């Protein structure tokens, strides 16, 4: 009775967001360079108003106004051209022709509150792709492996020794951009043979803008998503592409990992995997 | 030892049946459940399942214990689809030791796993066990370890291991599919008195399913096929129709075994079961809010017949299977409208367990309101319905209901009409009903006749000195 | 008293067709 | 937190053991319908036995930890190395 009256004394006292977010942080991966606050309403300058002023900052390593090892610049230097193809730097946009209003480019998907490129080595939209290889999560036999009623995938991810996350093998086109469709991370991570032949006929998941945390107000990463998918259980290709793992980067771990909404992948990689896991009716 | 009446459908499946649609390796080819006609048959033609599926003596009939989940033995048997319901009933009673049930509790719903509010859990799994504890009823679940059939197993586990009472054993009968059960291998032994063990592996299964741990008995049906799901339906309704027709005798009064359906979240197949149950005249109960098809019915239960607002109200299928509400199908929506109208039209045969307004009464009381309402609405020629309800109340051993529902209503009754029930209560030793009948006015000085004494003395306690 | 407090713990959880 | 499969549930149980909050350890990480086998509680059962929390012993026995299978030779050997240092 004493424990139930206490249960009664306490009982009687009862009387749209779609703009790029991961790029509008407070800090930037290196050095203080704190960004300027920009609320959601004020992200598209197309139909918004000024009274902001971003803290100009550029190239982060060698020479803000030269960046000679990285190739370009615009320091009241016309020189550069933001259209068609140009020399080894596409500088095009998969979101239509953008604006060169202030002489420097502008990331169309909104004003994320800085002036100069942080680390992206080109004011033009850098181009990169992330080929994810997926297998159907076989158990001890064919079967498949459904989570509740939907099938489950397994992607290949690599964890760099010092990096605290996992990433889909990606990269950015090294010596040249017309040169192999055979990205640098995979090259370092796999002995390049016919992954090119496999990728050329892959399915295109997402051509669009990547919400990298390194966009400032220009030099924004857009990407193309190629997703080669393997159906059989072993195949000459599965067994070959499991036996072709050299890596050997002193701690670089390449383990097959199941797909879910709880993978330690970066946020952009996770949303790309979400996009890629809808074409095949995966679990995610 | 009765391995000759219970047969099982077995036949080679890859005589000539390819597709191929489910290529994998083959349509259960050599070195599989297909073992009999591995040599050349005549042609094979088109499989066309009158390519004789042999009915030979069953090889999976024994006692199953779960390795590291529980430690009590559980009975199972492999049963063909065409097995007569009477044979299964005889097997369940005479050879499994099960007493004739006072009530059938059909639990239907959806196989897909789901969660509800903790209050709803705490009320539902505490009332379902008490519906059976007092009455000595049977719970015909869905079998395997996923969804509504897993939650009832959790309910039985929440009782039989916390308040582990031998008095009033919980009898849950699991009807599932052989060919859908995952690890039925290492469970086939034609001399089945063995206590074999089941490796409860939920990870290994692909397009299959494992058996639930908490179930007193198991019944498995098959056509000699693999991966099929809609095979146990036309042996569950057929069995239940026969168990309902079967009658109990007990001390003095004989009753007809009632039946009830208890729904939860369900898909397109639960709705069809609800419709088929009410057509035969079996009351069903719907809880106030957990699931796709249950909540639609719960919300449209008091409205008159004015519908096809379903296009809006079907959003409760949040995942929107077949990708949204307008794109389920026009045909399937116009089909479901008819079904919902048919369900709502039978006011007596349907009840909804509205949480705030009925759970405080109980879930037990509403789950016995369904049967009493069905019996009251049944055509009875005068006065038979009241005495049938009293006969049911005697077996329920629910004096509170027997009072509040069929003695607080102003029907005509004479005290002499209670004599056949008074005798049953005296024989079964229910003094609470003796008190009720004495309050209502059964004069013992007139009730106790010479023949009544002679009949009473022939029904003494057999264990007495 | 024990049977009446149980009666109170449970008491405080209450918050055309012609075709 | 990202956890690669099943690690999050066992980490939550490990935290609940240290909390000495049996009510939370029940109502939050045993009223949720996650997959678990009784063998998975053995490392936690040992910690509860060593730390003398009978309320968690009762909870694990309710959830179905069979002692006849849990008590192994190595488990006994490990248990006897963690006696109460103040005991006789
Ligand atoms: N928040 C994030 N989202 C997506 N990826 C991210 C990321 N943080 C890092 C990061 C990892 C280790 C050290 C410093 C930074 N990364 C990876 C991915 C890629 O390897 C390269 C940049 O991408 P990139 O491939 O365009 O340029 P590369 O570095 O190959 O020349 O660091
Ligand atoms: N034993 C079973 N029978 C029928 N499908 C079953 C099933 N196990 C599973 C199952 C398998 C792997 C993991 C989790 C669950 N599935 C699947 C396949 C189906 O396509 C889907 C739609 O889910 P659903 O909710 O749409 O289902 P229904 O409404 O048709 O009825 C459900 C049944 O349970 C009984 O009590 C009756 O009531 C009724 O036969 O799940």
């Amino acid at each position: 009775i004493s424990n139930k009256v206490d249960a009664m004394v306490d009982l009687l006292d009862l009387d749209g967001d779609s703009y790029h977010v991961n790029a509008r942080h407070l800090l930037y991966p290196n050095c203080p360079v704190t960004r300027f606050p920009v609320p959601n309403e004020k992200v598209p300058w197309e139909t918004e108003f000024l009274i902001y002023d971003p803290p100009f900052y550029t190239a982060e390593r060698k020479d803000a106004a030269a960046m000679d090892p990285m190739g370009d610049t615009l320091e009241p230097l016309s020189t550069i051209q933001y259209n068609v193809v140009d020399g080894l730097r596409d500088r095009r946009s998969f979101h239509g022709p953008y604006t060169v209003q202030a002489g420097l480019p502008l990331n169309p998907m909104g004003r994320t509150g800085l002036r100069g490129r942080g680390s992206l080595s080109c004011f033009g939209p850098n181009h990169t792709l992330y080929p994810m290889v997926t297998r159907w999560r076989r158990n001890e036999d064919g079967a498949i492996c459904r989570k509740s009623i939907k099938k489950m995938l397994e992607v290949l991810v690599v964890k760099l020794p010092l990096s605290e996350h996992w990433a889909l093998p990606g990269g950015s086109r090294e010596p040249g951009e017309m040169l192999p469709r055979k990205l640098k991370r995979i090259l370092r991570q796999e002995h390049w043979p016919s992954f090119e032949n496999l990728l050329k006929c892959g399915m295109e998941v997402y051509k669009g803008y990547m919400d990298d945390p390194r966009n400032t107000d220009n030099a924004w990463i857009e990407t193309v998503a190629v997703s080669v998918h393997f159906q059989d259980q072993n195949d000459v290709e599965l067994n070959r592409l499991n036996s072709n793992l050299h890596a050997c980067d002193s701690g670089a771990s390449i383990r097959w990992q199941v797909v879910d909404r709880r993978i330690p992948l970066y946020a952009n990689h996770k949303t790309l995997l979400q996009k890629a896991a809808a074409e095949f009716g995966a679990h995610y | 030892i009765k391995k000759k009446e219970c047969v099982y459908f077995v036949e080679s499946s890859k005589l000539s049946d390819a597709g191929k649609v489910v290529c994998q390796c083959g349509y259960t080819h050599e070195q599989h459940l297909e073992e009999a006609t591995k040599p050349h048959t005549f042609q094979g033609t088109q499989w066309d399942p009158k390519k004789h599926v042999q009915e030979m003596p069953t090889d999976a009939f024994g006692d199953i214990v779960f390795t590291g989940l529980s430690q009590k033995v559980k009975k199972y048997v492999r049963v063909s689809q065409d097995t007569p319901s009477s044979v299964i009933y005889h097997l369940m009673t005479q050879h499994w030791g099960l007493d004739v049930p006072n009530l059938l509790i059909s639990v239907t719903g959806g196989a897909k796993n789901f969660n509800m509010k903790p209050r709803l859990k705490s009320i539902f799994r505490r009332g379902l066990v008490k519906v059976a504890q007092t009455t000595g009823a049977w719970i015909i679940t869905g079998g395997s370890h996923t969804g509504v059939m897993k939650q009832v197993g959790e309910a039985v586990r929440d009782f039989s291991l916390s308040s582990s009472y031998k008095e009033g054993e919980l009898i849950t009968i699991g009807v599932a599919t052989w060919g859908t059960v995952h690890r039925r291998e290492g469970l086939i032994h034609p001399t089945g008195s063995f206590p074999a063990e089941y490796i409860l592996d939920e990870d290994g299964q692909g397009n299959l399913t494992c058996l639930d741990s908490n179930h007193s008995h198991f019944i498995l049906v098959d056509d000699g096929t693999h991966g099929q799901y809609g095979v146990e339906i036309p042996l569950r309704t057929r069995l239940e129709k026969f168990i309902s027709e079967q009658t109990k005798e007990r001390g003095g009064v004989a009753i007809k075994i009632p039946i009830v359906c208890v729904v939860l979240e369900g898909g397109p197949g639960t709705l069809h079961t609800i419709d088929n149950a009410t057509t035969n005249g079996t009351p069903c109960v719907v809880v106030e809010g957990s699931g796709r098809v249950a909540d639609v019915i719960a919300q449209v239960a008091n409205l008159p017949v004015s519908d096809i607002t379903i296009s809006l109200i079907q959003q409760k299928l949040s995942v929107f299977f077949q990708e949204m509400f307008e794109t389920f199908t026009e045909s399937r929506i116009v089909e479901w409208t008819k079904k919902i109208q048919d369900i709502v039209r039978r006011r007596q045969l349907l009840t909804v367990f509205r949480e705030g307004k009925d759970g405080q009464q109980d879930v037990d009381v509403a789950i016995l309101q369904a049967l009493l309402k069905a019996s009251r609405s049944q055509d009875h020629f005068g006065h038979e319905n009241w005495d049938h309800q009293l006969k049911l109340a005697v077996a329920w051993n629910r004096v509170d209901i027997a009072r509040s529902e069929i003695f607080m209503d102003e029907w005509q009754w004479k005290p002499s009409d209670l004599h056949p029930t008074m005798t049953a209560a005296l024989i079964s030793n229910k003094p609470e009903f003796v008190k009720l009948f004495l309050e209502n006015g059964v004069q013992l000085k007139e009730f106790v006749t010479w023949d009544t004494l002679l009949y009473l003395y022939e029904n003494l306690d057999p264990s007495c000195l």
